[PDB]
DNA sequence: TGTGCGGTGAACCTACGGCT
DNA sequence: AGCCGTAGGTTCACCGCACA
C-alpha cells in the first residue's frame, strides 16, 4: 500500500498521509517521488483512546503506519530508526477530514509521542472548496499544498503535557458527558 | 507555521462535532428532517417527480442530489432515500419506490441503476407552496445552487415519522405517531396555548409504529411526553393456538419496531440449540407477501406454551424497549423537548408559512392586476395603440410614446408590445377582462386574511383538518394496561 | 410453451449474446470510430450543453443521465469509458476534458465519480458538428422514451486517429492511433484519385502515431497491416545512454510503448535482476514528475556494456512490445476486416453523405423561412385590414380561415401572423424583413447550386476537412526508424 | 448464501438461480418460502468448457450449487439425493442474462447430465422491459414468473447426445474459429 | 456486547480473443 | 502468462451514543 520515495536519507524525506486512492492518485502524480512518500489509508481510522490494546495492534492501517515509520511503539520506540523526518497529515478539506486528523493525532500521541516532541509531525493545508484531493488536478495540489517552495506546513508542537492528556481523554475518551459539556461551552452558531 | 496540538484537537474536533449536530444526525423541529432527507425530497420536487408522473431513475435522482446539494457519498444518499420508501421504517412513507427496496430481514435494496422512485402523495404536503416564498432559501455548499433551509411541512412530520440519530456528545430517538391523533392534538393547542401534557394526551395516546404491535402501560409514554426521555416497552403480537392433536403453537404476526425478523428468529434458534430454553420442537418463518408476517413456534406436547412465550419475551427481541430521547434542532440548536414544546414549534412554523404564502399571493396578484390594467387600456384604444407603435422606428421610442400618451408604466408598456395579434380575437379579449375581475375578488379575499390574526389561524386549522381527513388513518400499535 | 431442446436453447441464446457484443458493445463503427458506450457519452454531453466554453460538469451527473437515457448497463463501464477518453496517454486526440484525478500510466484508476468533473474537448465538437441538421439517422432508445444517434457526423477520421481495441465473441479488433494531419492529407489524395494505391497513400500516412510517442522498427509490419488489415508492428521505447559520474553510465527512458503500464514494466525489469536473468544493472528508479516528464533510470555497472543491456531489456521486457494490428470494424452493421484504403473510403462516403444531407436540410429550412416572410410582407403592407379581420373574429380558427381566403395565405403564414407581437409593427421592420427575404433568395440559390453539381459538393468536403487539419493538426509523435 | 425453503420433500421443492442480490431481493420477497429455495450467484459464472477441474472445484458459485443440489458430480452423481426436483434458471431478461444461462447449462451438462435427462432443469421466463429482476416489484415477479398457477416454465430436453456434445464444444470450447464460423452462418442482422 | 443510521474509505470474482 | 477494455456480479474496515 505504501508508495515509497527514492532517497533513503530520512533527514530530507517526507511521508504524506491521505484518506484513500481517490486522493492518493492526485497526490502520487503531483509529488516529488525522490523525497515524498505517500501512504493512502481507508477513511476513518480506529480510535485508540476507546479501543483495546490487542485490537489496535491487529488493525491493518495501524500496522502500515508503524511499518512505514519504522520506529516501533510505546516502550520499543526508537527515534534514530525514523524513516522520515516529516510525517505529514493531509486529510481532505472537510469536517470528516478534520475528524480523521484528530484520530491520527490521537494515535501519534498515545503510541509515538516522542515523534511529536521531536517536531516530526506536520499538518498540510489543502485549499477549501474541494470535497477531496481527488477533485484537484495534480499540479494545483503540488503548488498549493506539497511544493516546499510555496506550501504552508503547520508543525505540531506539544506545550503542556498535562493539558494535552486531559484534552485527548476529554474529546476522544469513552466518557460522553465531558465531551457534551465541552461542546455546550464552546459552541457558536 | 507552528500549531499547538491542544488547540488543533479542540478546533478540529469542535468543527466536526458541530457539523454533525447541526447538519447531519439531528432533525429540525419544524419539518422533522435531516439535511440528506430534505435534499432528496427537494431534488424530487425540482425535477418534477410528482406522484402523477411516472417513476424516475434512482441513479439520476441520487446523481443530481449529490452534485447540487449533498456533497457526500452516493451510498448514504441512496440508502436514506430507500429507507423513506419502506412501509416498515416509515409510518407515512415519503418515497414511492419501484423495484427491490429491502426487507424486514435486513436485506438491502437493489443497486441504484435498477430501482426507480417518486414522491408519495403525502410528500406533496411537505413541499406545498415551497416556491411561494414561505420558507428561506440558502446557498448550497459551493455557491452554485440554492436550497431550502426547511420545508413547508403541512403535517407534523417530526412526530409522525419520528427519527433516529447518532451524533457527537448526544443522540436522538423520537418514535413515530398516528397522524389523526397528532393533528387533533395540534388543533387543541391552537385553541388553548396553556394546554397541559395530560390534556394533549387525550388526543395523542402514545407512539404508533408502522410495524403495529403492543405497548405495555402508560407510564413510559407519560414520562417521555413530560420530559423528553422515557423507556417504552414494545411487545410482539402473539397468540397460542392448537395444531392437533393435543399439541400447540405460538403464532407471531407483528414484531417490535426496528427489530430484524430474521435476526430475531436466529436468536430463538440459538437458545434452543444451547438448551437455554425448553419446550420448542420447531421454528418456521411462514411470512408471505400474500399472507403477511407469520412466525410459527411449535411447542412440545403437554408443555405450557404460555410459560414458553413469557420466557421468549425475557430472552429474545420478541419484547424490546424503545428508549425515547427527543432531541431536535430548535432555532438551530440541539435541545431536549417534550411533547408540548414539539407541538408548539410546529404550530408556530405553520402560522409563519401560511402568512408568508398569503403575502406572496397578494404581491403577485397585484403585479398581474397592474399588467391586466395595461392590456385593458390597450384594448379600449387599440386603434390609437397601433398608430403609436406604427409611427415609431424603434421599440425604445414606441415604449416611451406608449407611456407618455396612455400614462402607462414601463412594465405596462412592455406587456402591450409583447402582446401577440391573436390576443385581439373575441374570446381572447374576454379572457383578459374575466381574469381581471376574478383577480380583484381574490385580492380582496387575501386582504381579509391578513387584516385578522384569528382568520389566519382558522385557515391553518382548516388546512390541517383537510390533510387529517385525507391522510389520517387508524392506530396500528395497541396500548395495553 | 412447455419444452425447450437444450441444443436449440444454446444456439439461440448464444448467438443472441454474440450478436449483441459484436454489433452493440465491443466493436467500433467505421464511420465515427465509436462504440455505443462512447457515442452515448459524447451525445449526453452535447444534449446538456457541456461545451468547452462552459464550466466542468459533475461526473456523477453525466454518468447518471447517460445510464438512464441511453446506456442500460453498469455505471462503472460508463464512467471508466469516459475516463479513458480524457487521458492524454490513451487517446491520441482526447475526446473528453477532465478535472480531478483521472488515472495514470502506472495503472492507477480515476478518483470516484463524485470527486471528478468533465466536459467536451474542442475537437469533440467536430464529431457532433451538424448533428441537428438531419445529417445522421436517429433511433429509439432501449425503452422507447428517448432518441439517440446511430452514428455521429464525425467531421474528422476518428476511427484511425484515435484507433480502438475490443474483445468480442468470435473476433476481436485492434486498430492503432494515427496523426490527424497525415490522415486528412490521405483522405484528400483519395478524393482526388479513387484508384489511389496503398503504397501511394503511405506517402501521406507514414504509419501509426501513438499518444505515448516512442519508436517503431521497420516498415514491413506497417505495410502488411495497411495492405491486409493485419500486421505485427514493433514498438520501442525512447532510451538513451548517458554518463552519471566516475566512469559510470546509465540508461534513461523518456517514452514508452502504447498501452504499456509503466509501473508494471519497471516491476518486470526488477524481477529479471532479482532472478539474475540479466546482469549489469545496479539500480532501477522511476524519476517521473510533472516537471520532468517520464523518466526511468537504469544504472549500469562500471565497465559493463550499456548497449548490450539495453538490447537484452528490449527482448526480455515490455520495453519493446509489439502491436498486433487487426482492423475489424462495423461496415453497415457487420463486422468486417478492412485495410487502410477501405477504411478511408467508407469514411469519405460518410462525409459526402453528411455534407449533402446538411445542404438539403438548410435548403428546406430556408424555403420554409422565405414562405413565412412572404406572409409577413402581405400582413405589414395591409396591416389595418389584417387587424380588423382578427378583431371581428371570435375564435382563433375563424381568424385563420378569414386570413387564408381574404389575403391568399397558407395555414402556416396565417399562424405566424397571429403569433406576431405588436412590437413587430415598428417603422423599420418592413425594411428589415425585405432585406432578410432577399438574402434568403440568394442563399437558396447558393444551396441549389451545390446539390446540382457533385464536384462542388466534394470540394466543399475538402475545404472543411482542410479547415479541421489546419486548426487541429499537429506534429508526429512516434518516430519510425528503418529498419 | 443459499435461502432455503421449509419443506424437505424434494419432489415438491424447487430452487431458483438468480444473478445476484439485486435480483435475489425481489425473488425472496415474492416467493413462497414453503417450497421455493433461492440461490443468488455472482454474475458471470466460469465457463467449464474452457477451465480445468482444479479451477472448477475451487470456484465459489460452483461449490454452492453442488452443495445445494446434494447430488454430487460426474460419476458420483446420484439423482436420488437431489434436494429439489426443479432447478430453475432465472437470469435477467437481457443479453448478458442469456449468456449466464448458457454458462449454467454448460456446467449442468458436463457435470450433472442425468439431472437434465430426468427433466429436473427448467428455464424461467421473466418479462422483458427490465434490466434486472431488482427493477420489478415482488408481486409482479411472483405473478408472472414464480407462481405455478400462472407461470410458464420451460423444461430443458436432451434429444441427441452427439449433437449436444458438438454444440457445447463449438460454442463454449476454446477453438475460436468454429465459434466464428457459427456466427457467420447464422447471424441475421 | 451488538445494533440502529448517515458519514469517511476502499476489491476482486467472471467471459471474451489474440499473441440492552 | 497475463493483459488490453466493455460487460454480469457483489463485502467489509472505521466513528459516534444509548439502550439490553
Ligand atoms: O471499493 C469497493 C471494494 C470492494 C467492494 C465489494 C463489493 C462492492 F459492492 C463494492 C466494493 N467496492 C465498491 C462497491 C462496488 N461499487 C461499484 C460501483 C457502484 N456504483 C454506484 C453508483 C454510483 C453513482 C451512480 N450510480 N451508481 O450514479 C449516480 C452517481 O454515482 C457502487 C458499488
Ligand atoms: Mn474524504
Ligand atoms: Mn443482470
Amino acid at each position: 500500500k505504501l508508495a515509497d520515495c527514492s532517497s533513503k536519507s530520512p533527514e530530507e524525506c517526507e511521508i504524506f498521509l491521505v484518506e484513500g486512492d481517490s486522493a492518493g492518485g492526485s497526490t502520487k502524480s503531483g509529488r516529488d517521488s525522490r523525497t515524498q512518500a505517500i501512504l493512502p489509508l481507508r477513511g476513518k481510522i480506529l480510535n485508540v483512546e476507546k479501543a483495546r490494546l490487542d485490537r489496535i495492534l491487529n488493525n491493518n492501517e495501524i500496522r502500515q503506519m508503524i511499518t512505514a515509520f519504522g520506529t516501533g511503539i510505546g516502550g520499543d520506540f526508537d527515534l534514530a530508526k525514523a524513516r522520515y523526518h516529516k510525517i505529514v497529515i493531509m486529510t481532505d478539506a472537510d469536517v470528516d477530514g478534520a475528524h480523521i486528523r484528530t484520530l491520527l493525532l490521537t494515535f501519534f500521541y498515545r503510541f509515538m509521542r516522542p515523534l511529536i516532541e521531536a517536531g516530526y509531525v506536520y499538518i498540510a493545508q489543502p485549499p477549501t472548496g474541494y470535497k477531496g484531493l481527488g477533485e484537484m488536478n495534480a499540479d494545483q495540489l503540488w503548488e498549493t499544498t506539497m511544493n516546499p517552495e510555496h506550501r504552508a506546513l503547520l508543525q505540531v508542537k506539544l506545550e503542556d503535557a498535562i493539558e494535552a492528556d486531559q484534552t485527548f481523554e476529554m474529546l476522544m475518551g469513552d466518557v460522553v458527558e465531558n465531551r457534551r459539556q465541552f461542546i455546550e461551552d464552546n459552541a457558536v452558531y | 507555521n507552528e500549531r499547538n496540538i491542544t488547540s488543533e484537537m479542540r478546533e478540529s474536533f469542535l468543527d466536526y462535532a458541530m457539523s454533525v449536530i447541526v447538519a447531519r444526525a439531528l432533525p429540525d423541529v419544524r419539518d422533522g428532517l435531516k439535511p440528506v432527507h430534505r435534499r432528496i425530497l427537494y431534488g424530487l420536487n425540482e425535477q418534477g417527480m410528482t406522484p402523477d408522473k411516472s417513476y424516475k431513475k434512482s441513479a439520476r435522482i441520487v446523481g443530481d442530489v449529490m452534485g447540487k446539494y449533498h456533497p457526500h457519498g452516493d451510498s448514504s444518499i441512496y440508502e436514506a432515500m430507500v429507507r423513506m420508501a419502506q412501509d416498515f421504517s416509515y409510518r407515512y412513507p415519503l418515497v414511492d419506490g419501484q423495484g427491490n427496496f429491502g426487507s424486514m430481514d435486513g436485506d438491502g435494496a437493489a443497486a441504484m441503476r435498477f430501482t426507480e422512485a417518486r414522491m408519495t402523495k403525502i410528500t406533496l404536503e411537505l413541499l406545498r407552496d415551497i416556491n411561494k416564498d414561505t420558507i428561506d432559501f440558502i446557498d448550497n455548499y459551493d455557491g452554485n445552487e440554492r436550497e431550502p433551509s426547511v420545508l413547508p411541512a403541512r403535517f407534523p412530520n417530526l412526530l409522525a415519522n419520528g427519527a433516529s440519530g447518532i451524533a457527537v456528545g448526544m443522540a436522538t430517538n423520537i418514535p413515530p405517531h398516528n397522524l389523526t391523533e397528532l393533528i387533533n392534538g395540534v388543533l387543541s393547542l391552537s385553541k388553548n396555548p396553556d394546554i397541559s401534557i395530560a390534556e394533549l394526551m387525550e388526543d395523542i395516546e402514545g407512539p404508533d409504529f408502522p410495524t403495529a404491535g403492543l405497548i405495555l402501560g402508560k407510564s413510559g409514554i407519560r414520562r417521555a411526553y413530560e420530559t423528553g426521555r422515557g423507556s417504552i416497552q414494545m411487545r410482539s403480537r402473539a397468540v397460542i393456538e392448537e395444531r392437533g392433536g393435543g399439541r400447540q403453537r405460538i403464532v407471531v404476526t407483528e414484531i417490535p419496531f426496528q427489530v430484524n425478523k430474521a435476526r430475531m428468529i436466529e436468536k430463538i434458534a440459538e437458545l434452543v440449540r444451547d438448551k437455554k430454553i425448553d419446550g420448542i420442537t420447531d421454528l418456521r418463518d411462514e411470512t408471505s407477501l400474500r399472507t403477511g408476517v407469520r412466525v410459527v413456534i411449535d411447542v412440545r406436547k403437554d408443555a405450557n406454551a404460555s410459560v414458553i412465550l413469557n420466557n421468549l419475551y425475557k430472552q429474545t427481541p420478541l419484547q424490546t424497549s424503545f428508549g425515547v430521547n427527543m432531541i431536535a434542532l430548535v432555532n438551530g440548536r440541539p435541545k431536549l423537548i417534550n411533547l408540548k414544546e414539539a407541538l408548539v414549534h410546529y404550530l408556530e412554523h405553520q402560522k409563519t408559512v401560511v402568512r408568508r404564502r398569503t403575502q406572496y399571493n397578494l404581491r403577485k396578484a397585484k403585479d398581474r392586476a397592474h399588467i391586466l390594467e395595461g392590456l385593458r387600456i390597450a384594448l379600449d384604444h387599440i386603434d390609437e395603440i397601433i398608430s403609436t407603435i406604427r409611427e415609431s422606428d424603434t421599440d425604445k421610442v414606441a415604449m416611451e410614446s406608449l407611456q407618455q400618451r396612455f400614462k402607462l408604466s414601463e412594465k405596462q408598456a412592455q406587456a402591450i408590445l409583447d402582446m401577440r395579434l391573436r390576443r385581439l380575437t373575441g374570446l381572447e379579449r374576454d379572457k383578459i377582462e374575466a381574469e381581471y375581475n376574478e383577480l380583484l375578488n381574490y385580492i380582496s379575499e387575501l386582504e381579509t386574511i391578513l387584516a385578522d390574526e384569528e382568520v389566519l389561524l382558522q385557515l391553518v386549522r382548516d388546512e390541517l383538518t383537510e390533510i387529517r381527513d385525507r391522510f389520517g388513518d387508524d392506530r396500528r400499535t395497541e396500548i395495553q394496561l
